[PDB]
């Protein structure tokens, strides 16, 4: 298992609007993913100013750009999903949004 | 001129296996733009398996997963539906029943096909252990061999002796041309001019018996933990163990012939601990 988020650098500008991936490579038929804000609230597809779009083994947040809205947190998670990634890292990504 | 080199062919280690043997890491691999290393040796390792220190849980223990603690999980591919791992020698012989360039590989080699066959397209190929008693093929999730400094580090114990690790380049013919049995009566050494002279220097340990010997040997046999590292299959990778003074004399070089010793044997990193012929 490995996680990443393909727009590693998040650097936008305000009124603009970004687009970040988490694609997760060995993706295995019980994991899961989930982004965070960095306020902690589990976001979800219902489509917000910001929100997310699945796919089987990656999920793309969508970022409008307010100077308020900056670190966001991919994580993958599943009952039967590895704990750890083949780097004996932990399942998850991270990008830093700065406006 | 040297009539051993056929024979001794699978004992030129360097060639034939061409990366660590304690410690394999001896290839890179690319994925999504991370760099990994993983190992590449053509040959198997017998007896070798991973001691995880300070703790009770086998390393085969599938790795931990959802609310299970770390330290509870192994190294090993964690369930799957249908279970990939681990796979008995008939379930695989069966799982790949139509494909003829898989069906009838030998186990290992058959076992390290399978460790290799999780992502479809990807370059990440786990290395396996086989268990010789369960027939059992068993993949490895964690690629990792030693972290001593969730400290680990790779062994022959005792009750490893039964395991065989495995790369990903485990190749099919490993029985003609990697070192497996130990000579009994047999002693390595040197083809020079006409006639096969001792090792003229060797670094002796005390040992009780052959597989102290051979645990010997491995803990000295060529290993790529921290190109700078990677060590291609050079290091003390050869034994002759005397039995009726204990000694293992060990050493670094190729071998390229055999002396006839009734007191020796000869052994390998790679060689199991256990059988003579
Ligand atoms: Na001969």
């Amino acid at each position: 298992l490995q996680v990443d988020i393909v727009p590693s650098q998040g650097e936008i500008s305000v009124g603009e609007s970004k687009f970040f991936l988490c694609q997760v490579a060995g993706m295995l038929p019980t994991c899961e993913i989930s982004w965070f804000s960095p306020n902690g609230e589990k976001l979800t597809p219902n489509q917000q100013r910001i929100s997310v779009v699945w796919n089987d083994d990656s999920s793309t947040l969508t970022i409008n750009a307010n100077i308020d809205d900056a670190i966001y947190k991919c994580v993958v998670h599943g009952p039967q999903c590895p704990r750890l990634t083949w780097s004996l890292g932990l399942p998850e990504a991270t990008v830093n949004v700065k406006i | 001129g040297n009539p051993w080199t056929e024979y001794m062919a699978k004992y030129d280690i360097e060639e034939v296996h061409g990366s660590g043997i304690r410690v394999d890491l001896g290839e890179d691999a690319e994925v999504a733009g991370t760099q990994y290393r993983l190992p590449s040796g053509k040959c198997p390792v017998f007896g070798k398996g991973i001691i995880i220190e300070n703790s009770n849980t086998t390393f085969l223990t599938p790795v931990a997963t959802g609310n299970q603690y770390l330290k509870d999980g192994g190294f090993a591919f964690p369930p799957t539906e249908p279970l990939m791992s681990p796979m008995t020698l008939d379930e695989m012989r069966h799982f790949y029943k139509d494909n003829k360039y898989v069906k009838n590989l030998d186990e290992l080699t058959l076992c390290s096909r399978h460790a290799g066959n999780m992502i479809p397209d990807s370059n990440y190929k786990y290395p396996a252990v086989y268990d010789d008693k369960d027939k059992k093929c068993h993949i490895l999730y964690i690629a990792a061999q030693e972290n001593n400094g969730f400290c680990f580090r790779p062994a022959k114990d005792i009750s490893f002796q039964n395991y065989t690790y495995l790369s990903k380049n485990v190749v099919d013919n490993w029985e003609k041309v990697c070192p497996r049995k130990n000579l009994q009566n047999a002693k390595f050494g040197l083809w020079v001019d006409g006639n096969c002279e001792d090792i003229p220097h060797v670094n002796e340990f005390p040992a009780i018996d052959l597989f102290e010997c051979n645990k010997l040997v491995f803990e000295l046999s060529a290993s790529d933990q921290p190109d700078r590292y990677k060590s291609h299959g050079k290091g003390y990778n050869w034994g002759n163990y005397n039995t009726e003074t204990q000694k293992c004399e060990i050493f670094n070089v190729k071998p390229t012939c055999l002396i006839n010793n009734s007191s020796y044997i000869a052994t390998t990193a790679l060689s199991h601990p256990i059988e003579v012929e």
